[PDB]
C-alpha cells in the first residue's frame, strides 16, 4: 500500500499484488478483517498510474509517425 | 356451468367471519350464484341464465390459498394480475431454515420483497404464493430462489433495492 | 444586500475569512445536476486525500 | 420550404434526385460500428445506479398511508410499454412454460437454434433500465446455462462487428451483476468454454485500441509541435 | 463562412407560459421568452425554433400528430409552425389576452380562450399549400363574465370544458346537434377555477379551483342533472393552487400551488400520492405526459424547469436558467459546453447539444464577472466582484484555490497563463493588475502603470506576453516572465473596453469608446488597421428615455469582441442589439445579427410607436402592477435608483437588451453571445446554401456519381469537394473501399485537406462508423500531417474537432473494452473456492 | 526496434495495473456485498452512505 504511493516503487506493489491476486483464495482475501480499509488505499492510487502508463503508451506514437515519415521520404 | 374449490383447515372461519364481503362480488358484481358445501367442505359457484365463473373462482382461489379478503379482491378486479404457487422443494439444513431465510426475523424479509417488488407473499410452512403483476412476481420468484438456493442477504437486499427502482422506472 | 443593490452593486468586500469546509467522497455524477448526462466520474477526495 | 423538390428534369437514385444520402448501417463487415441510437445509452447503461443516485430528490415525499398497493396496476383503459407492463403470451423452473417473458423465450429459443439474432434485436430495442432488469435476472444457480446463453448471444453479437459498444455495454453489466458466481465456478466447463471463444472473437479489439492511440498521439503531436 | 443561422439557445429552460410535451412523450416544448424550445430528452439534443414573437409568449399547443405548432403571446399574436420542416405557416392575431390555446384530440380543431370568449376554429392541413387566411372560424361562444382561464378536451373530440375567473366552469358542445347534451354550468366556487376536467369515461367532472377546493360531479338525482357529489380541499392555507392539470387514464391530478409545492392526488378517492416543493417561487405551469408517467413543471421566477417520474421518486431533470443575468460565457477546449458566469453568483456547465446544465458552481457571495478555462479543460478560472479569483477543478469539482489581494477590491476581468502558472486579474478601481501564482497561491506582484480602471486582459497564447487595456486610452505589453519585466504602452483614441487578441498572439484588437475597432501588432507597436464600427451598430430607443435613438449615446460601441480561431474574423457585441462580425483584412462588415425582436425588452425599437406617448408621459411607463390579482405581484419592492443589482423584481424598469460576451467555438463553426433571452448560439449548416470551389461545366452531381460508378475514387471525391455539397462529400466518403483510403488520402490536394478535415470532425462526432473514421483520420494525418502542423491556425478548427470525436467516443469506447478484458481476465485466472 | 520494445514493456506494465484495479475492486466489491447493511428505502439508504464517507477539512477562504 505505501510502496505504491510513489511512481518509482510502484512497479514492485503492483506485481506482488497481482501474485498475491493470482496465488490466494479470493474469499479469504476479502474476509480478512483488515483488507478492505488497503485496498481502497490501493485502488485509486493505481488507477493514477494506470491513466499515466496508459498516457505513455498513447504518446509513443511519436515513434510510429517518424517511421511513416521515414518510409514517405522517398 | 359450475367450478368447486375446497376449503382447507386453516382457512375455514375466517371465511366464515368475513364471508359477507365475500358474496356480494360474486352475486351483484359478477351475476353466478353461489352456496358453500359444508359436508365436502367446499364451495360451488354455479352459473345463471342472467366469462366471470374463472374470474370468480380465482377470487375464491386466492380467499383459500390464504390472501386475505383486500388482495383477493385486488386479484379480483385489476386483470393484469397473476399469482403464483410454488412449493420449496429444491429437515434441519435444507428446510428448516430456508424458509427461516425466506422469512427472517419478524417477517421483515419477506416484507422487503413484498415491497420492493410490488407482490402480496403468503407463506405456508413451504408453500409460497405470489401476487402481483407478472415482471413484479417474475422479480419476487428471483429473490425467493435466490435465498432458498443460498446467496448473501447483502446481495440479495441490494439486488431488491435496484429491483424495486427499475421496477418503476419508465425507460 | 439592499445596501449593495441600492450602490448599483459597485461597492467594496468584506475582508476575509480562512474558515474549515470539510467535504465527503461522493462521486462527481452525485455532485451534478439532474439531466440525462454527466459530465466527469471521479471521486470528490483525491488519492492522497484517501 | 416545407416540403423537398426533386431536381428531377422536366420537358414540355431518389437520393440523389431528393438531395439527400442516408447514410448505409455499416460499411464493410469488418469494420466496427457503433449503434445508430444516442451516443449516451453506453455511459447511462454503464452507470445508472448512481445517475439514478443523482436524480433522487432530496428527501422523502410526503405521501399517504392509505395508498392502494397494486396502484402502478390499477390503470384504465396512450398505453405503458415498460418492461413492468410485461403480458405473458399463452414444471416449476424460474420462469415457466406459461410464465415465461419474450426475453427469456427468445434466449432459449435462440439457445435451441444457435442463432440468437432476434435476442440481440430484442436487447438493442428495449430501454436501459429493462437492460439492468434482463441482465440481472439471468438464472444464476443451478447449471448457469442462462448465463453462459447470453455470454454466446454476446459472442455472436460482437462478432458481427455491429452495435459492439452495445455489446461491450452488456458484458460489462453482466460481469458486474454476476460476475461473482462467474468467479466463483470458474473451472466449470460450460462457462469456462463460453468465456473461452468470447474472448477468442473479442481478441481482435486491439485494433482499435492503436487506431485511437496512434490518431491521438500524432494529432496532438500535430496541433501543438 | 459569413451564412450563420440561428441555431439555439443555451440557458433559461423556461420563462413563462406553458409547457407541452410532444405526443410520445420524448420532447418537451419549453416557451423561452419569445422562442419556443424543443428539449428531446431520449435522444439527448435540442434545439430553438428560429421565429420570434414581438413579445414574451404565453400559450403552446401542437396537435397529437406532432405536426403543426401554435404559440400565443400575451396580446393575442398567435403564430403557427409547421413543425418538421421548423417554418412558420401563418402569423394570426387574436385581439386579446388569451389564457390557453388547445388543439383537438382528433386534431382537425383547436380551441382557444380569449377574454371571456372561448371560440373555436378548425386547423389548416399541413399538406395543404399557405394561403392568405387559412384559420376558418368555427364558432365563437359567449356565456362566461369574466376571462377564461383555462380548457379541456373531452376524449373523443366532442365537448370542450372551460374555467373562468368567473367562479363558474361551463362545458360546451362542438357541433349544433348536442346543444342540449352541453347546457349546464358549474357554480359553487368560491374563488377562481383553475381548472375543470373530464373523468377517463366522461361521466365525472372534476372541478379545482384557486383557493383550494376541488369538487366532483355526477349526473345523478338528489330526474339526472349534474350534482355535485363530494368535496375535497387542499387545506393549503397562505399557498393557493396556480397550475393545475389531471390525466384521466391513470387518474392523476397534479396541482402546484403558490408556495413551490406541489401535490399530486389519485382523484376519485382523493388521496394524497405525493407533495413536495419546486423552490420557494410560485409553480406556474404543470404538465403531465400522455403515458401519464412524466410531470413537468415551470416556475416562472428563477425560470427553472422540471420534469419528475413520479412513480419512481426521481427527477428527470431539474433545471434553472439566468434571464438577465450573464455577465460572461468561455467555450470549453472542445466546443461541446458553454461556461457561464452569472450575475447571482455562479458558474453554470452548459452542455451545447442537450440543452441542459451539467454542473453548477456556487461558492462566490457576490457576482460573477469572469469565466476563462485553462490549463486544456481540467481547470476553469473565475473572476468575481467579493474580491476572489478563484479556480475550478472540473474534475473533481471542486474549488482549489482561492486567490484574493491585500486590498479587498472587485475584480472585472481575468486572463490565465496558457501553461496555467499564473493567474492575473484587473479591477475596475484599482489601476493595478493582480498577478498571484497558480500553484503557490501567493500573490506574484502587482502590475502598475495605467492611470485608469483595468477594462480587459489576454495572455498571448504563444510568446505569453500580458495585453492589458484601460480605461486612460491605453493598450499595455508586459513581458513579466524571464528577467526582463518589460512594459510597452500603446496610446489609443478613447477608452479602451474589450481587448482580444489574436490567436497566433503578434496583434492585439481593440474596441474604444469612439466604436471603432484598432488592430495592433505586438512586436513593432503600431496601428495595422482599424475598423469603424459605429454606424453599423442597431441602438435602441428605450420607453423612458426623451432622446432618439439616432442621438443616443448609450450603446454605439462593442463592449466585448473576440477573434475567429483562424485569426481572420472578429466578431462583437455590447450593450446594443446587435452582434456584428467583421473581417480584419479587408476590415468590412460581413455580417450583423440582430440579437432579438422582443417588445417586452427595452432597447429594441430604434421608432417607438407615437400612439403610446400622451399629454403625460408614455403608455409604458404607467405602473399597472396595482391592477393585479394578488398581492405578492401587487407588491414593488424596487428601491430606487437601482441598475445592475440583483433581482429583477427590485429594477422598476424594463430589462434592456445587451451582450455581455461573444466566443468562437474551438470546434464547430459557429460563435456564442451571452444575450439577456439566454446564450444565443449561431452556426452554419452546410445541408443549405450550395457554395461551391472552383467548378466546371462538366463537373456535375451526376458526374460525380458516374465517376464512382466507375471507381476514380479520388476523381469522385474532389468532384465532391468542388460541387462542395454535404451529401456527395458524404456519398462518395462512405463509397471508398479500405485498401485505398490511404492513396486517396494522401492524393486529396493541399487546398481540399481542411475540407475533408472539418467534413470528418463534423461527420464523426455522431455517425457511428468509428473504425472507418478513424481508419480516414490515421490516414490523412500520416499522409499529410506536415502540411497541417507548418499551416496550424489553418486547420486549428478542424483538427481541434477530431480530438473531440477521438477522446469523447473513441476513447471512452475503448475504455470501456479495457474494462472489460481485465474483469475478464480477473475473472477466469483466479481461484473462487469456497 | 526501439519503438516494439518500448510499447511492448509499456503495455506489460499496464497490463498488470489494470488487472490489480480490477481485482482489488472485485475483492471490495464482494466484501460490501457480503456484509454491508441492507436498506431498501433510497433515502435512508443514501443517509448510510453520507455518514459513511470517508471526511477530510479543507481549509477554505471566504
Amino acid at each position: 500500500r505505501d510502496w505504491n504511493t510513489n511512481a518509482k516503487t510502484h512497479t514492485i506493489a503492483q506485481r506482488t499484488i497481482r501474485c498475491i491476486l493470482m496465488h490466494h483464495n479470493i474469499a479469504k482475501l476479502s474476509e480478512i478483517p483488515g483488507m478492505v480499509k488497503i485496498v481502497d488505499a490501493i485502488i485509486p492510487y493505481t488507477q493514477r498510474h494506470f491513466t499515466r502508463v496508459d498516457n505513455l503508451v498513447e504518446q509513443s506514437y511519436i515513434l510510429d509517425y517518424a517511421l511513416v515519415e521515414m518510409d514517405k521520404l522517398f | 356451468e359450475s367450478r368447486k374449490i375446497m376449503v382447507p383447515p386453516h382457512r375455514m372461519t375466517p371465511l366464515r367471519n368475513s364471508w359477507t364481503k365475500i358474496y356480494p362480488p360474486l352475486v351483484e358484481h359478477l351475476k353466478l350464484q353461489v352456496r358453500m358445501n359444508l359436508k365436502t367442505k367446499s364451495v360451488e359457484l354455479r352459473t345463471n341464465p342472467k366469462g366471470a365463473l374463472q374470474k370468480g373462482a380465482d377470487f375464491i382461489k386466492a380467499f383459500t390459498l390464504g390472501f386475505d379478503l383486500d388482495d383477493s379482491i385486488a386479484l379480483l378486479r385489476l386483470d393484469d394480475l397473476y399469482i403464483e404457487t410454488f412449493e420449496v422443494k429444491d429437515t434441519g439444513d435444507h428446510l428448516s431454515r430456508a424458509i427461516g431465510r425466506i422469512a427472517g426475523k419478524d417477517g421483515k424479509t419477506k416484507f422487503a420483497i413484498e415491497n420492493a417488488t410490488r407482490t402480496r407473499i403468503v407463506l405456508a410452512d413451504s408453500k409460497i404464493h405470489i401476487l402481483g403483476g407478472f415482471t413484479h412476481i417474475r422479480m419476487a420468484r428471483e429473490s425467493v430462489v435466490s435465498l432458498i438456493l443460498g446467496s448473501p442477504p447483502g446481495k440479495v437486499y441490494g439486488n431488491l433495492r435496484t429491483v424495486a427502482s427499475r421496477l418503476k422506472e419508465r425507460y | 444586500y439592499k445596501l449593495d443593490v441600492l450602490s448599483s452593486v459597485h461597492f467594496v468586500p468584506k475582508p476575509a475569512s480562512t474558515s474549515l469546509e470539510i467535504r465527503v467522497e461522493t462521486p462527481t455524477i452525485s455532485m451534478e445536476d439532474a439531466q440525462p448526462l454527466y459530465m466527469s466520474n471521479a471521486s470528490s477526495l483525491a488519492p492522497q486525500e484517501i | 420550404q416545407f416540403k423537398t423538390v426533386s431536381t428531377r428534369t422536366i420537358d414540355e437514385l431518389n437520393d440523389i434526385d431528393f438531395n439527400t444520402y442516408t447514410s448505409l448501417e455499416q460499411i464493410d463487415k469488418e469494420l466496427l460500428t457503433l449503434s445508430i441510437g444516442p451516443r449516451s445509452k453506453m455511459n447511462t447503461l454503464l452507470h445508472l445506479d448512481v445517475i439514478r443516485k443523482r436524480s433522487k430528490p432530496k428527501e422523502a415525499p410526503k405521501k399517504s398511508e392509505k395508498l392502494p398497493f397494486f396502484l402502478q396496476l390499477s390503470g384504465e383503459k396512450s398505453v405503458r410499454e415498460g418492461i413492468a407492463h410485461e403480458t405473458p403470451e399463452e414444471f416449476k423452473v424460474t420462469g415457466r412454460l406459461g410464465f415465461e417473458s419474450h426475453f427469456t423465450k427468445q434466449l432459449r429459443e435462440g439457445s435451441q437454434s444457435k442463432d440468437y439474432s432476434s435476442l440481440l434485436a430484442t436487447l438493442i430495442n428495449f430501454s436501459p433500465a429493462a437492460v439492468d432488469l434482463e441482465i440481472r435476472s439471468l438464472n444464476s444457480f443451478e447449471p448457469f446455462d442462462e448465463i453462459v446463453w447470453f455470454i454466446d448471444a454476446l459472442t455472436q453479437g460482437l462478432k458481427s462487428n455491429k452495435n459492439f459498444e452495445l455489446y461491450e455495454t452488456f458484458m460489462s453489466l453482466l460481469f458486474k451483476a454476476h460476475g461473482d458466481v462467474i468467479h466463483a465456478n470458474n473451472k466449470n466447463q460450460d462457462i469456462a468454454s463460453a468465456l473461452q471463444n468470447w474472448e477468442d472473437v473479442h481478441k481482435k479489439e486491439d485494433r482499435l485500441d492503436d487506431l485511437v492511440k496512434f490518431c491521438m498521439g500524432v494529432a496532438a503531436f500535430v496541433t501543438t509541435a | 463562412k459569413s451564412d450563420f443561422k440561428f441555431s439555439n439557445l443555451l440557458g433559461t429552460v423556461y420563462r413563462q407560459g406553458n409547457i407541452t410535451f410532444s405526443d410520445d412523450g420524448k420532447q418537451l416544448l419549453s416557451p423561452v421568452g419569445n422562442r419556443v424550445s424543443v428539449f428531446d430528452l431520449i435522444n439527448n439534443k435540442s434545439f430553438t425554433f428560429e421565429y420570434e414573437h414581438r413579445k414574451n409568449i404565453a400559450a403552446i399547443d401542437l396537435n397529437k400528430q406532432g405536426t403543426l405548432l401554435i404559440s400565443i403571446d400575451e396580446d393575442g399574436r398567435a403564430i403557427l409552425v409547421n413543425f418538421k420542416a421548423r417554418n412558420v405557416l401563418h402569423h394570426f392575431n387574436f385581439k386579446e389576452k388569451c389564457s390557453a390555446v388547445k388543439f383537438s384530440p382528433d386534431g382537425r380543431l383547436f380551441a382557444l380562450a380569449s377574454g371571456r370568449f372561448l371560440q373555436i376554429w378548425k386547423t389548416p392541413d399541413v399538406n395543404k399549400d399557405r394561403q392568405f387566411a387559412p384559420f376558418v372560424r368555427h364558432r365563437v361562444h359567449a356565456g362566461h363574465f369574466q376571462d377564461i382561464t383555462s380548457l379541456t378536451w373531452s376524449q373523443d373530440s366532442r365537448f370542450i370544458l372551460t374555467t373562468s375567473k368567473d367562479l363558474s366552469a361551463k362545458i360546451w358542445s362542438v357541433d349544433s346537434e348536442e346543444k342540449n347534451l352541453a347546457a349546464t354550468t358549474f357554480n359553487g366556487h368560491r374563488d377562481y377555477v383553475m381548472g375543470a376536467f373530464f373523468s377517463h369515461d366522461q361521466e365525472k367532472i372534476y372541478t379545482v379551483s384557486k383557493d383550494g377546493a376541488v369538487f366532483v360531479w355526477e349526473f345523478t338525482k338528489r330526474k339526472y342533472s349534474w350534482r355535485i357529489t363530494k368535496k375535497h380541499f387542499f387545506y393549503a392555507n397562505q399557498a393557493k393552487v396556480k397550475c393545475v392539470t389531471f390525466h384521466p387514464a391513470t387518474r392523476l391530478l397534479a396541482v402546484g400551488f403558490t408556495s413551490g409545492e406541489f401535490r399530486l392526488y389519485d382523484l376519485p378517492d382523493f388521496t394524497l400520492i405525493q407533495q413536495l416543493s419546486m423552490g420557494q417561487n410560485p409553480v406556474n405551469t404543470v404538465s403531465v405526459n400522455q403515458t401519464g408517467e412524466w410531470l413537468a413543471f415551470g416556475s416562472s421566477k428563477l425560470g427553472q424547469l422540471l420534469v419528475y417520474e413520479w412513480q419512481s421518486e426521481s427527477y428527470i431533470l431539474k433545471q434553472q436558467g439566468h434571464f438577465d443575468s450573464t455577465n460572461s460565457l468561455a467555450y470549453s477546449p472542445d466546443g461541446s459546453r458553454v461556461v457561464t458566469a452569472s450575475e447571482d453568483g455562479k458558474i453554470k456547465v452548459w452542455d451545447i447539444t442537450s440543452g441542459f446544465c451539467l454542473a453548477t458552481f456556487e461558492e462566490h457571495t457576490s457576482s460573477v464577472t469572469a469565466v476563462q478555462f485553462a490549463k486544456r479543460g481540467q481547470v476553469m478560472f473565475s473572476s468575481s466582484l467579493d474580491g476572489t479569483v478563484r479556480a475550478w477543478d472540473l474534475i473533481r469539482y471542486r474549488n482549489f484555490r482561492t486567490f484574493t489581494g491585500t486590498e479587498r477590491i472587485q475584480f472585472n476581468c481575468l486572463a490565465v497563463d496558457p501553461s496555467g502558472e499564473v493567474v492575473c486579474a484587473g479591477s475596475l478601481d484599482n489601476f493595478d493588475i493582480h498577478v498571484w501564482s497558480v500553484q503557490t497561491g501567493q500573490l506574484l506582484d502587482a502590475l502598475s502603470g495605467h492611470e485608469g480602471p483595468v477594462s480587459c486582459l489576454s495572455f498571448s497564447q504563444e510568446n505569453s506576453v500580458l495585453a492589458s487595456a484601460s480605461w486612460d486610452k491605453t493598450i499595455r505589453i508586459w513581458s513579466i516572465f524571464g528577467r526582463s519585466q518589460q512594459v510597452e504602452p500603446i496610446e489609443v483614441y478613447s477608452d479602451v473596453l474589450a481587448l482580444s487578441m489574436r490567436p497566433d498572439g503578434k496583434e492585439v484588437a481593440v474596441s474604444t469608446l469612439k466604436g471603432q475597432i484598432s488592430i495592433f501588432n505586438i512586436e513593432d507597436a503600431k496601428q495595422v488597421g482599424n475598423i469603424d464600427c459605429r454606424k453599423d451598430i442597431i441602438s435602441g430607443r428605450f420607453n423612458q428615455d426623451r432622446f432618439t435613438a439616432k442621438n443616443s449615446e448609450r450603446s454605439k460601441f462593442f463592449t466585448t469582441i473576440h477573434y475567429s480561431f483562424d485569426g481572420m474574423a472578429i466578431v462583437a457585441g455590447g450593450n446594443n442589439n446587435s452582434i456584428c462580425l467583421y473581417d480584419v483584412p479587408n476590415e468590412v462588415l460581413l455580417k450583423r445579427f440582430i440579437v432579438s425582436r422582443n417588445m417586452a425588452l427595452n432597447g429594441t425599437l430604434e421608432f417607438l410607436n407615437s400612439k403610446k406617448m400622451t399629454e403625460a408621459g408614455s403608455l409604458d411607463l404607467i405602473d399597472d402592477a396595482g391592477e393585479n390579482s394578488d398581492l405578492e405581484d401587487r407588491i414593488d419592492n424596487s428601491l430606487p435608483g437601482s441598475q445592475r443589482g440583483g433581482d429583477l423584481s427590485t429594477r422598476k424598469m424594463r430589462p434592456e437588451v445587451r451582450v455581455t460576451s461573444v466566443q468562437f467555438s474551438p470546434t464547430a463553426n459557429a460563435f456564442a453571445a451571452a444575450s439577456t433571452e439566454g446564450l444565443l448560439i449561431y452556426s452554419t449548416n452546410d445541408t443549405i446554401l450550395f457554395d461551391p470551389f472552383d467548378l466546371d461545366v462538366d463537373v456535375t452531381p451526376h458526374s460525380t456519381v458516374e465517376a464512382l460508378r466507375e471507381k476514380q475514387f479520388l476523381n469522385a471525391l474532389v468532384m465532391a469537394f468542388r460541387l462542395n455539397e454535404e451529401y456527395l462529400i458524404n456519398k462518395v466518403y462512405e463509397a471508398i473501399p479500405i485498401k485505398e483510403i490511404p492513396l486517396v488520402a494522401s492524393n486529396i490536394p493541399a487546398i481540399y485537406l481542411p475540407r475533408i478535415l472539418k467534413f470528418i470532425g463534423d461527420f464523426a462526432i455522431e455517425s457511428q462508423h468509428i473504425e472507418f473514421n478513424l481508419i480516414w483520420i490515421k490516414a490523412l494525418l500520416s499522409a499529410s500531417g506536415g502540411y497541417i502542423n507548418e499551416h496550424k491556425y489553418l486547420f486549428s478548427t478542424a483538427m481541434r474537432s477530431i480530438q473531440r470525436f477521438i477522446v469523447r467516443v473513441a476513447k471512452e469506447v475503448v475504455n470501456t473494452t479495457t474494462d472489460n478484458k481485465y474483469t475478464y481476465r480477473f475473472l477466469v485466472s483466479t481461484d473462487g473456492s469456497m | 526496434r526501439v519503438k516494439t520494445e518500448l510499447r511492448s514493456a509499456l503495455k506489460s506494465t499496464e497490463d498488470d495495473l489494470g488487472f490489480n484495479v480490477q481485482g482489488l475492486k472485485f475483492v471490495k466489491q464482494q466484501w460490501n456485498l457480503r456484509h454491508n447493511y441492507e436498506f431498501v428505502d433510497e433515502y435512508d439508504q443514501q443517509e448510510k452512505e453520507s455518514n459513511s464517507a470517508r471526511k477530510r477539512v479543507f481549509g477554505t477562504v471566504i
